[PDB]
């Protein structure tokens, strides 16, 4: 059967305007009409939705649904059923903040995604990394300043450390086959490891370009995390097509990642909350020391992408209970670009980064039944997004409704 | 009763399957590191297969398993953890040994003769029957 | 001794006709004089060939002789001594319907070729690729979407998996050692595999620069498995020089394989019947997903391989009891390509691709005597072949008469 | 449906006459009716055996079934393929002189026992022990006089090489796994192997009895390997059941061996065709050194077990193309004891040791249909028997007829 949202005030993002009293009809898992007919609704099942904004559900580009606590390293130790009980809550948070499809960077593997699509737990779209990609005491790699590491993968792990070309090359071959849907990298220091300062790069480029190849050889892409403009654009240069995080550009790396039609998910708002509950929430008083730095430049490098014409995806990044925070990105970015651009990053360009486009983050006719419905309009008012659910009362996922609020 | 692969074969297998019931360990001290680990690990009791089953492929449900010396290191390492052993068995052959190698309670045990049961009252063996299942698994 | 084929119509294949009441005599294993002469025997075998057609005995270039059922996992899995005598009937049935000769495509080692050409057992010659090679995650990678390991050889498993540019080296080496005609490998995704999509393709470049020239230093070639033209351009400028299946080619991809002078092996047949019988033969259900769409441009590329004027081989890739449907291939090709070309797929070309152009698949003299006998006229009804056999009553290999029907 | 042999003699074994013109009804595996009745045949296949000896088919409790050359080292390391090949004419070969069971001391294993139940391939029931366990430098171990070794089981070894309490423990759960029937240990020097004189002993006492228990604990029995009345006493004294060759017994070792009710098979054949054609079929030069010695006491030992009042039943562990020879057994055991008591080892006695009493070896109701029909009578002459197949012109098998001669 068949279900009919009456008379809500759609967000079309292309053009960036409500359409008011417009009906949208859904058949099945997806959307057969957008139209403000008085609409011919036999057996359909009617919402009401008069004087309140329906537009596409949302798509974070960069979680880490496994990571239940802010110390990685001690979250890849805790064991494997454990691990799995605690990302329920973290998923079910998500969906209700009207997030209807995450790209996961690191941890959750295609059983999770699995859980979702057949309905055994209940939570957002996963576009799974498997693993990340680490090279020897590189942003993965969680062992304190002797060695030998670790037969086999622990559910909790964010992680895997492979250096070498033969060595990536078959580890992706590896993540493919276990069905990850993108591949990630690190490449360069971080944050939340131990051994790494941020400046440093990660990877040879043999290397990158090794994983690179093995990625779009499988019909898919890389997504490398880096920070600062000579760690990106060698990485960008090497062929990686998402760049996380990226606080730390210039104008330079900018340009090349525009010409090379490379996206940058900033993670904004991680950085605000490790800054007040850092040291608070168990990560290590040595990655506290280095989250003084990115946030600085954070904001200001929203500006220099967007100056440069490099599409902007929306990335939360948070770990532990720090996950509540999620929407908050939204303000953040609306604060520094337009709140169109904040609402498009998280809509229309994550559909791209996600290779969905059609298929996500646009109510048109053929997309995907992935809606939100929204008290109130977040094209004037940004908060009705990004307040943690409080404004959003419907989520609806492939045709069916999740949450009523 | 634990060992779930085919009549081939012999391969594999490194890691713990969270889904697995059981391990496949031999030997004495085999079992008796496996005890102490399944101990550190958190177990409560200990749980072994001293006969053959009904749910697992090659063994049939007359014959015993484990030797006595094996069996008996088990007990053994779960009572210097002060615990006991239970023991997967039906026939009065395989329960009767068992117990008479300190296993404290004896699973299913659904082809005991009288001479098995006196010597599990005589012991102070516990038995715990599972009825239920077989009903379950006839239709 | 020696023995005399009397009054046969030998069909001269580059001439495209009968020559009727021929006679062709044979000593030892080879054919020492074709002609129409009253001819001098004194101690000659004469086996009387009045109104029937005498023709070289065909060679099939891509078979799975150890294949004995359609799920190629579970066939991996068998025991040893099982796959081989399951073979036994395979490898008699093939003689039967009159195929002298066979390149196996992963499987078959040096021991079976061994076993026919001893004559311990009935079967065409074989020309053995020992195991196809194959990355991981690949077409020969058997696993469900764990990752353990393995490592001894079962003698029931068609590929085994390595990666990388050493792995595959050595590979070869040891393949070559065992004493491999040529080098099978999988450079795409496939049907018979459980977590491969078709479309993306398998193997580095440098890991199929190396494979390929580890086989030349064998003085032999290599052959891939390929569908789209995407991996089939790849393959062919990496020099590998015969492509199997290839149903996906567009006409740049076989405009390049002409003209490095490569060769191709469409195995149409495998596909019929994997549509008909496919989840009723125990082939997982989601291969059976991938059987549909192949078998479309099936006979449509045959025509722009013939566009092309890239040489095409027989190939029937049967699996399990679906063995039966072998000689169907002739009539898919004589369907698309008329029958001479049919019979040349089987014949000349056939020689030419197992290198034995001159050898093979021609009745002259000096070439080696496998020579089918046949009732009927196949330039005109290409059924008097593609029948099951049914209308072939000698065969002969090698000199000897080993089909009497 | 239903089978009757018809006015056959039938030889009762216990009571050691023929019993002429008594029919015999097969109905499906088993035997119904033996009787001298005019019997009600309406829709029974009816085999005319008027004048002929009807006996039930021979069971061989000695055999290598895979040994298809007389060096074992070197049919240990044949290709896998080939080691199964060369079985299938040593099965049939056996099947038509009679023998419809054996039980193989090592090689044969669980999927062969299994290729002639389904009806795969021709030949007797197997009985299969798997693979002999031998000690290091044991008659099982084929290295010359170094190490590494091996990995990975050939189909065609005899034996495996372990040592100590948990590895036979582990070796026989394996072997049992695999689905032996029963277990085969060497315990004692041969003449096969190159490193052992045949006077030493092998196993300690503590692997024996380990391996004895597994054994019992899998409700079957121990098979062992020993010459010296040494070697016999330990073994019988940790329990094995019966003992392979014996030939070097004294009488107060088959004294015990009568205690314990422990059976004997002797393989005096083996002897007399290794003194002929020892060197002769490639067995090593050392070897055939030490046959000179056993075949000596080999006829007097058949005596001690006579006196001893041990059970004795039919061996015959010939090697490679000396597989021929094996019905002459036969004459060589009439020759010392009357040739009732050589046709009692080949039936009544071993079916015993197979642990089949009232299956197999004795033509009575309910009993499985494993018959001989024999033209000439065995009680008087013993030639009807032990000329090859030369007088055996029916083979009965599981109610069908399998040898028509
Ligand atoms: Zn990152
Ligand atoms: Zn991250
Ligand atoms: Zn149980
Ligand atoms: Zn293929
Ligand atoms: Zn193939
Ligand atoms: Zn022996
Ligand atoms: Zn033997």
């Amino acid at each position: 059967t068949i279900t009919v949202l009456q008379g809500g005030n759609v967000l079309d993002l292309e053009r960036g305007v409500l359409l008011e009293h417009h009906h949208v009809v859904i058949d099945g898992e997806r959307i057969v009409e957008v139209t403000d007919r008085p609409v011919d609704l036999p057996n359909a099942q009617a919402i009401d939705v008069r004087g309140k904004t329906v537009m596409p559900g949302f798509i974070d580009c960069h979680v880490h649904v496994l990571a239940s606590n802010a110390n990685l390293g001690v979250n890849a130790t805790q064991p494997n059923i454990l691990a799995a009980i605690r990302s329920l809550p973290i998923l079910d948070a998500m969906l209700s903040r009207g997030f209807t499809s995450v790209r996961d960077a690191g941890g959750a593997d295609w059983s999770l995604m699995q859980a979702v699509e057949t309905g055994l737990v209940s939570g957002p779209r996963i576009f799974p990394s498997g693993k990340a990609l680490s090279q020897t005491g590189g942003h993965g790699d969680f062992r304190p300043r002797l060695e030998p590491c670790s037969c086999c993968f622990r559910t909790g792990a964010i992680a895997r450390v492979v250096d070498g070309v033969e060595g990536v090359r078959l580890a992706v071959r590896e993540e493919i086959q276990k069905g990850a849907t993108q591949i990630k990298i690190m490449a360069s220091g971080g944050v939340a490891s131990p051994t790494d300062p941020i400046a440093n790069t990660q990877y040879s480029e043999d290397e990158i370009r090794a994983i690179v190849d093995e990625a779009e050889a499988a019909n898919t892409y890389v997504m490398a995390h880096a920070y600062t403009g000579r760690a990106i654009a060698r990485a960008v240069r090497c062929g990686v097509r998402t760049i996380e995080h990226g606080n730390l550009v210039d104008e330079a790396a900018a340009k090349l990642m525009h010409e090379h039609g490379a996206f940058v998910v900033p993670t904004l708002v991680t950085y605000d909350a490790l800054a007040k509950h850092g040291a608070e929430f168990g990560m290590p008083p040595e990655s506290v020391a280095k989250v003084a730095s990115v946030q600085q430049k954070g904001r200001e490098s929203l500006e220099i992408y967007a100056n440069a014409g490099v599409k902007m995806g929306f990335g939360s990044d948070l770990l532990g209970e720090m996950h509540a925070f999620q929407s908050g990105e939204f303000r953040i970015r609306a604060e520094v670009l337009g709140n169109l651009e904040a609402l498009r990053s998280a809509t229309t360009v994550a559909a791209e980064i996600v290779n969905m486009q059609g298929q996500l983050g646009v109510i048109a006719v053929g997309a995907i039944a992935d809606l939100v419905v929204l008290d109130g309009n977040p094209l004037e008012d940004i908060g009705v997004v990004a307040d943690e659910g409080a404004r959003v009362e419907y989520v609806l996922q492939r045709g069916t409704l999740v949450k009523r609020q | 009763h634990g060992d779930f692969r085919p009549r081939g074969l012999e391969p594999c297998s490194c890691c713990f399957r969270t889904g697995a019931i059981a391990r496949v360990v031999d030997g004495v001290e085999g079992v008796r590191l496996a005890v102490r680990e399944e101990i550190q690990k958190g177990a409560t009791q200990i749980k072994i297969m001293a006969s053959g089953g009904v749910a697992s492929p090659t063994d049939p449900i007359a014959n015993t398993q484990y030797s006595e010396d094996e069996i008996r290191a088990i007990v053994d390492e779960a009572e210097a953890a002060n615990t006991y052993v239970m023991a997967h068995a039906y026939t009065g052959r395989a329960i009767a040994r068992a117990v008479r190698c300190g296993v404290r309670t004896i699973e299913h045990g659904n082809l005991v003769d009288e001479a098995a049961a006196k010597l599990m009252h005589e012991h102070g063996a516990f038995v715990v029957p599972t009825l239920v299942t077989y009903d379950a698994l006839a239709k």
